[PDB]
């Protein structure tokens, strides 16, 4: 017996909310109803980036100009919910391609902008963590990945243009 | 810097107003745990739950207890009442080896000081575990301002001791502890003015000496008869225990709830909810124990009593119908959910239940045993026509002579006193119902039937010598009909089709 | 930016604001359920009869241009009178001072937009 | 007017026409005498009924408007930070050092609070075990803020436990960092919106001039791969610039004197985002917050 | 006045529709005897709902006010007229019932 | 109107046993006690001779009530005015609201303990709104003999300009505006006799409303589309606050 | 408005022991006192049923006192009244007005004691506002009798036009302005029997006043930018002095 | 009542959509980037006057 | 209403910002305990900035007024409620010590 | 208007003006709700402040 449940039952007058007939009516009418409350209350858990898997992975693609195409192959993270063919992206993959791309539309051309967001701390909690941006010197733009992601993701990227960039870019290995 | 201070001053209140358990609204909580409530310490006063904790800590069930106890909306010490924490020694106390003390008269502080201040010279004899005999020859008292000087002065001059003073009393200590008899009261020296007499330290002053006791004493482990100890020092009005009340000790207790003049509040869980005899509190209720009053709660929740006690205990008997019922009243428990056929038991048996109906405390108490209501307002009522009879016996300069004048004063103010507790709400006029009385029965109905009360008072000749130089009033009778309260309606609609 | 006055604790008022280029209707909706303050427009223009489509449904935020996009020469902001940047949630909210509605004129539009607009 | 969702928005439908509606109907259905007052069963279901619409009519325009990112509350972490890129840092509570002198062994509870001199409690996150004498333990603030605790204060018991003697922190409490405010998180994501105020030759010269403690500076340029050649400045002689010069490729360069070193490195790793010719090297430090509650630390090098 | 009719403990009736509804003089019985039983500060939407009981059965001397607004309650109820209401038992434990009689709108058509 | 609102109404103010006196203060003695029902029937003889009735304009009753205050009075048989409880929360329906994360909650902790300090007052003051008695409260300093208290709760009441709830025996009407109080001090008695006139405030609902009255948890929920009239904010000084800095960019 | 404001503004004139009389004036004997408390509570029907409150508009109380006046008063318990004290430099704030020279300082020394003379009068008058007795003074002459002191202070507070302060037991209002005296003296008794109704004049502030009743050293300092109207300076007679001989050169 | 709560719901999540959206739904997800629709601009003129 | 704290003698606090400020229930409790500290014709800008105290103290007879100027000042003061105040006892040299018990706006919402 | 000091002279800020200023600052840096009354340490300092 939840929080809405609860709540809403105490708009039973005490001539009816013993009566078992009627307990379990407006009951039922307060759960088909709380079943909506549920969704609005979980609309923002299972909408976003992390917690989305299928279209409306693709409606963010499509929110944020990435769709599931790439056109080129990548290896299978193999450690059903969903496939699809093998030029295209499995999901995690594309969630956090997406999230990259949320971070580069946001981009901007400071290493530590005080005033607007930086490129630094948008492509760092882009990959949650784990990219470090330092500039070059014909305006390179090295950056330091953690181990955890394989060469074909982030050659990828650069290859697509998904990770910040103003001029010009590059990556370190 | 003349502060503006020293014109006015300001500040938060310190003592808890330090009152005694003198109404009837002056209830219990029996603890059993040896945290700060030993032996010869069996009770402590309060009247907010701050102090409660900062003696017992929040983490104690007994601060959790009197917590739930303040949080009743009207609780006793909104109507002259206190709370008061007992001690039971559940098991084997260790009382720790004391040092023998030598507490001093109360001085006021008003008069001890000028008294000193003429005194120039020191005078004392005491004496520290027997030792040699030490005579004080010098105690300049002339610069001093308060008793802590004079407690710093003696604390100075009694070797082998240390001086205290306390609340005006002054106790001194030995520093050794178990057999270290302070054999002085502080006895006259050879020279010099006697500072010991005014002080209250004198052997025949009323000063205290208890001697050092024996080194480490193990009292035994008691049984909840015990309470006794705390009834014989603090007039409790309502009791109860924070350890359940095993089966086999109710009847007991139950017996003690009536021959004390108080009340006893202990709750039973689920299983108790039959009418066999072996259940205990239907031995109770055929027992008569009306004054062991019995609660329900499906968890167990002990705290359950407390609010109870804290809600009971409540009315200010002094103002016109302020003698309250109990059914459906706000308590600091959660209400627990109960089956229609054990609530009914409940109601047949004689515990009483804080049930839920919407999320909403509904108290129902049961009238098996006599309702809380009529048990707490008798003891109230026997409590106050001794308490005026000691007052008028207390008031008068001569000796309220052994005339019939002399009886029709004892028995008007007993009629006062039940025309107070009439107009108090407790009882009502009504037709006596009884089939018994004291006098002539047509007075006494008619008594009964138009003032609600009736008083007489046996002629001095209708008492044998041997209880005539026994110096004791007559026999006095008084009766009373109970206010008929309400607790259920059955209305009924006349069908007419 | 002018203080749109008298915003009571009644969950739905309505406010009319009469200003140079045309009128609007402020409706103000206090969701209590959940927390909020729905806001609606309907913004005649002065040189017509039948209003623009209206608006339908927002929220009362702090410093954000809230009708913006419905591209019409006014809009709302709110601003929290403590530092709490907290939007205004409570029902009396406006009524005690702890956040308040500012209507922003205009010509101010003019310098948010830098472009004028119907 | 009632409930309605368009291109116009999401107009709610008000509580005493829903149940208007919920009544005109039962009527019609049943019949036009039917009693619908707080007693009757149909009077208490329209009632419910009405009520629930109208509630959940409210959530529903509370999801509505909380999918505009430039108007939500709770998740504004969710729908536009983790979607446009940002990141909400999680509050926390400041951890406090404090030697807590104590007389009988114990186990201090779970959630007992102590109150330094400014009115700000400290509760103990859960049950410890303290011994005979003085014990080092950490409190966490009841704030969730940054909460300043002061070294070398007097604390008074929210909570009181039987046997403590003196609470007193030897060292300060390092502070809770508290979230950006969910104005001031808006207000974040809006500023990535409108243009720079300055062409980004005049960026840095605008925003390293307000340096207190300067008096003057000027910068080149060498916008083009050009190595040696100038393709802008702050100083307008340059338009031609008849005199050799040794410049980067592709670099800018600042010249400063009299500047808060450490100011003009913030101000440079600020606006820059490139290679500085110069000779003393200068530099900025920031944080980076990790997802879990770490600072990982960046140095950022100019010249 | 149509209203659901209840079944002997009381509970509602869904199902046959138009026909678990009481007609009348039968409807003001039903109604008049669950006015009564509204406590009044129970529903949020009726706070004065009907007699306040909480604050009348915890409370000693208030047998003429239960009987005063019990009145009020059926007189002030569609479809009676008049009242003819007194208490008949004296709390034979400590429970007393009242004896309620009123005249409905209907059976005065001579 | 109808002749079957009359009897409907009429008990629909019922004197509670405990006996409010001008609010609460029951600690004088009523020395007279009047009501006065006024009706103005339009006097030349109605027209037709078939319908034209519907003519009897009700009035606003007043009640007056005389009475002395002593320095002791002993009151004879009544029951203690208990404290009304607080059924604020009796609807108050949370859970639906959203998920938002610690210290964005304490936020709003702050901001509600920020503002009940300004709002609860007044809170109070509607909560207790008929009786003033137990607002203002019973005096409780040992100075102020009992024509202090009953001179200071007649003015707390009289400034107050909040109608209170008077009962004459057998009612206890709901909403009586002080319209006289007349306190006078012979020079032969140290007791004030106080006269005062009370009229009622009827007031009817003339929009449709389901709830009649519900809690405060859901009286602005069911509340009626409200409304305020125009102005000009455009022509505003005392809040002429520049545009945010965080605006003009954008 | 507000229940709040009742208490609160209802013990704002509590009554010194020491018993002002009609002003200072204690020596009669108060037969008979009464105080007015009147409401204006418009008639009909509110119009809404659900907030069109806030309709008592509250009233100037009168206080109607009558009492004897004989040659020889013999009062029983009362404090002296003693005079006012003159607090009048509480805030005064020199020591930043400018260094001047001798004869330049004694020139505004004589400047002050030039119009001390014609100021002084009307300062006293409003140290002693409230209070006219001890402004008047006690007579002080042993020719006229206690009725001449009576009479005579009566027209000096009648003719003033000034409010005074008007204690009936209980209350020493602050501002009663002197309605109606009417003394009567019987052809069987030599002393005076006069009933004298004064009203309360109650005046709040409209503007914004963070100062509630300042020093005079600082009452004109957070004084606000009073306003005076408009003149035509070229059209005046009563002081067309010509110009200054140093000013047609210049 | 209940069906129109959920077919509210399903305009919702069809409004999520940058190529389905078709009113002010899309201006608030367009407002996701800081741009929103360009706004009608009086046309110029440019003469001579004497 | 915020207020600043003030620390045991009563002296003032700065520092801690937003932290030094009491918050409520204990602000009433503050404000209350040093209004009745505020002698009447002190404040240049509050010249009947509270009760007077060089004219009540230096007087003989005045108890009363005293009482009555107390529960003035409290009464008047934004956040509590009621007063219950008496004199505990007779100036034990000749100073009284009176007792002061208000119930601010807070411990109501039962 | 405040005080200003320009080729028009030397417009000097009233007391009631100032003291508002001071206020509202005062519950800018700190809270709307700041009691700033005669008695309280804020109050009593505002008024000096603006004096």
């Amino acid at each position: 017996m939840s929080d809405f449940l609860n709540q809403y039952l105490l708009y039973l007058i005490k001539q009816y909310y013993e009566k078992p007939k009627a307990n379990a009516e407006a009951q039922l009418l307060i759960s088909t109803w709380e079943t909506y409350a549920d969704f609005i209350a979980n609309f923002g858990n299972n909408f976003d980036i992390d917690n989305a898997e299928g279209e409306v992975l693709d409606l963010i693609g499509r929110i944020l100009d990435l769709s599931r195409q790439v056109n080129d192959v990548i290896p299978a993270s193999f450690f059903t919910s969903k496939v699809y063919t093998d030029y295209q992206l499995t999901d995690t993959q594309y969630r956090k391609f997406l999230k990259v791309k949320a971070a580069k539309n946001i981009c901007s051309p400071y290493l530590a902008s005080d005033e607007k967001i930086s490129l630094q701390q948008v492509v760092f909690d882009a990959f949650d963590g784990r990219a470090y941006v330092v500039d070059g010197k014909d305006q390179t733009l090295r950056l330091y990945v953690s181990p955890s992601i394989d060469d074909d993701e982030l050659r990828l990227l650069i290859n697509l243009d998904i990770l910040p960039r103003p001029i010009t870019f590059r990556y370190i290995i | 810097m003349a502060s503006i201070s020293e014109v006015i001053r300001v500040s938060l209140q310190q003592e808890g107003r330090a009152i005694a358990p003198d109404n009837m609204n002056a209830v219990g909580i029996i603890t059993g745990n040896q945290g700060v409530l030993s032996t010869a310490d069996r009770y402590r006063i309060y009247r907010t739950a701050a102090a409660v904790a900062s003696d017992f800590g929040a983490s104690s069930q007994e601060s959790a207890f009197a917590n739930t106890f303040f949080d009743t909306t009207p609780n006793p010490i909104s109507a002259g009442g206190v709370l008061v924490i007992g001690y039971w020694r559940s098991a084997s106390e260790t009382v720790a080896a004391t040092s023998a003390t030598l507490v001093s008269e109360q001085t006021s502080e008003s008069v001890l000081i000028p008294l000193l201040n003429a005194i120039n010279d020191g005078s004392f004899t005491i004496t520290v575990d027997g030792g040699t005999e030490q005579e004080v020859t010098a105690l300049d008292f002339t610069g001093v301002s308060e008793l802590s000087e004079v407690a710093t002065i003696l604390n100075s001059a009694i070797t082998g001791a240390t001086v205290s003073e306390d609340n005006g009393y002054f106790k001194v200590t030995s520093s050794t502890t178990g057999a270290t008899s302070l054999l002085s009261y502080l006895g006259v020296a050879t020279s010099g003015t006697d500072i010991s007499a005014v002080l209250g330290m004198n052997s025949e002053s009323g000063a205290v000496l208890t001697q050092g006791t024996d080194q480490v004493v193990l009292p035994a482990e008691t049984k909840l008869e015990g309470i006794t100890a705390i009834k014989s020092e603090v007039n409790i009005k309502g009791a109860m225990f924070i350890d359940q009340i095993l089966d086999a000790d109710i009847p007991g207790i139950a017996s003690f709830a009536g021959a004390n003049n108080m009340l006893v509040y202990e709750v039973f869980d689920t299983g108790y909810l039959s009418k066999n005899v072996s259940n205990p509190v239907w031995a109770v209720k055929l027992a008569g124990q009306s004054n062991f009053r019995c609660l329900l709660s499906k968890s167990g929740n002990r705290k359950f009593a407390a609010t109870y006690m804290a809600r009971m205990h409540t009315v200010l008997f002094s103002g016109q119908n302020t003698a309250i019922t109990m059914q459906l009243k706000e308590l600091s428990v959660t209400a627990e959910e109960y089956t229609d056929t054990e609530i009914a038991n409940a109601k047949t048996v004689g515990l009483d239940l804080l049930t839920t109906i919407k999320n909403e405390q509904a108290l129902l108490t049961s009238g098996a045993n006599d309702f809380c209501d009529n048990v707490y307002n008798l003891e109230a009522f026997r409590d106050e026509i001794q308490t005026n009879n000691y007052n008028l016996l207390k008031t008068t300069s001569t000796k309220i002579p052994q005339t019939d004048p002399g009886m029709d004063t004892i028995e008007d103010d007993t009629e006062k006193t039940c025309e107070k507790y009439v107009r108090n709400g407790v009882f009502a006029p009504g037709t006596w119902t009884r089939s018994d009385f004291f006098g002539d029965r047509q007075q006494f109905v008619d008594a009964i039937a138009q003032k609600g009360y009736y008083v007489l008072i046996g002629d001095l000749a209708d008492q044998t010598t041997a209880e005539r130089q026994s110096r004791v009033s007559p026999v006095i009778q008084i009766a009373v009909k109970n206010a008929g309260a309400v607790h259920e309606e059955d209305i009924i609609i006349s069908v007419n089709l | 930016m002018n203080l749109i006055e008298n915003i009571t604790s009644e969950y739905i008022q309505t406010h009319a604001l009469e200003f140079s280029r045309g009128f609007a209707v402020l409706t103000l909706i206090y969701e209590q359920a959940v927390q909020m303050w729905k806001m609606n427009v309907v913004y005649t223009r002065a040189g017509d009869e039948e209003p623009q489509p209206p608006i339908y449904g927002v929220k009362l935020a702090l410093s954000t241009t809230h009708i913006k996009h419905r591209n019409w020469p006014f809009d709302f902001t709110v601003i929290d009178t403590t530092n709490n940047g907290m939007d205004p949630y409570r029902a009396d909210d406006f009524e005690t001072g702890r956040c308040q509605l500012y209507f922003i004129t205009p010509e101010e539009m003019i310098q948010v937009r830098g472009v004028d607009v119907q | 007017m009632s409930l309605t969702f368009n291109e116009n928005g999401v107009q709610t439908n008000t509580f005493s026409e829903l149940r208007a509606l919920l009544e005109a109907g039962y009527r019609e259905i049943y019949g036009t005498d039917i009693v619908t007052d707080q007693e009757s069963p149909d009077g208490q279901r329209i009632n419910l009924e009405t009520l629930l619409r109208f509630d959940i009519e409210s959530a529903f325009s509370w999801l509505y408007s909380n999918l505009d990112p430039d108007l939500n509350t709770g998740d504004m972490q969710q729908i536009i930070g983790k979607l446009s890129g940002l990141v909400l840092l999680p509050a926390s509570r400041s951890q406090w050092d404090v030697t807590i002198n104590m007389s009988r062994a114990k186990t201090l509870p779970a959630g007992y609070t102590i109150t330094d001199e400014n009115n700000q409690n400290w509760f103990l996150d859960s049950d410890v075990d303290v011994l005979i004498g003085d014990n080092e333990v950490t409190f966490l603030s009841s704030l969730w803020g940054s909460i300043s605790g002061i070294s070398g204060s007097s604390f008074t018991q929210a909570t009181p436990e039987i046997g403590v003697v003196s609470i007193s922190a030897s060292a300060d409490a390092i502070q809770g960092r508290e979230e950006e405010t969910p104005e001031q998180f808006r207000l974040r994501r809006q500023r990535s919106t409108e243009n720079p105020a300055q062409s980004t030759i005049g960026s840095i010269y605008a925003k390293l001039a307000q340096i207190n403690g300067v008096t003057d500076l000027q910068v080149y340029d060498n916008s083009s791969d050009t190595p040696d050649q100038i393709t802008g400045s702050s100083n307008p002689d340059i338009l031609n610039g008849s005199e050799p010069v040794t410049i980067g490729a592709h670099t800018m360069w600042v010249v400063i004197e009299g500047g808060s070193l450490d100011d003009i490195g913030e101000v440079v790793a600020k606006h820059r985002l490139g290679n500085t010719k110069g000779s003393v090297q200068v530099s900025y430090i920031d944080t980076l917050t990790k997802p879990n509650g770490d600072d990982f630390q960046i140095v950022n090098l100019h010249n | 006045m149509r209203v659901r009719t209840l079944d002997d403990n009381g509970d509602w009736t869904f199902g046959r529709g138009k026909a678990d509804y009481i007609t009348s003089k039968k409807a003001i019985a039903q109604t008049v005897s669950t006015r009564i039983k509204s406590w009044a500060n129970d529903n949020p939407l009726a706070m004065n709902a009907n007699i306040d009981w909480k604050d009348l059965l915890g409370r000693k001397g208030t047998e003429d006010t239960i009987l005063r607004e019990i009145e009020r309650v059926v007189v002030q109820t569609d479809g009676v007229i008049r009242v003819t209401e007194l208490e008949v038992i004296k709390t034979e434990k400590r429970v007393q019932s009242i004896l309620l009689s009123y005249d409905t709108i209907y059976d005065d058509s001579e | 109107m109808s002749l079957v609102n009359g009897m409907v109404e009429s008990l629909n103010n019922t004197k509670s046993e405990t006996e409010i006196g001008i609010g609460g203060y029951r600690l004088f003695a009523r020395v007279r006690e009047t009501v006065n029902y006024r009706n103005i029937v339009p006097t030349d003889t109605l027209e037709d001779g078939s319908s034209s009735t519907d003519d009897i304009i009700n009035e606003p009753i007043t009640v007056s009530i005389e009475g002395v205050v002593s320095n002791l009075f002993v009151e004879e048989r009544q029951y203690p005015q208990l404290v009304s409880r607080d059924f604020s929360a009796v609807g108050e329906i949370t859970a639906l609201l959203p998920a938002k994360s610690q210290q964005q909650i304490q936020r709003i902790s702050q901001i509600d303990s920020q503002i009940r300090d300004a709002v609860l007052a007044a809170e109070r003051a509607e909560r207790l709104a008929g009786k003033p008695y137990e607002f203002f409260g019973n005096s409780g300093n040992s100075a102020k003999t009992e024509q202090e208290k009953f001179i200071d709760f007649m003015e707390a009441l009289y400034f107050s300009r909040r109608p209170t709830e008077v009962s004459v025996n057998f009612r206890d009407y709901k909403n009586m505006a002080l319209v006289s109080f007349i306190p006078v001090r012979d020079n032969n008695t140290k007791d004030t006799r106080f006269t005062a006139d009370f009229q009622q405030i009827n007031y009817s609902t003339l929009v449709y409303t389901p709830v009649s009255s519900p809690s405060k948890s859901v009286s602005g929920k069911v509340s009626d589309a409200s409304n305020k009239g125009g102005q000009n904010p455009e022509s505003n000084e005392t809040g002429e606050r520049s545009l945010l800095s965080s605006l003009v960019g954008g």
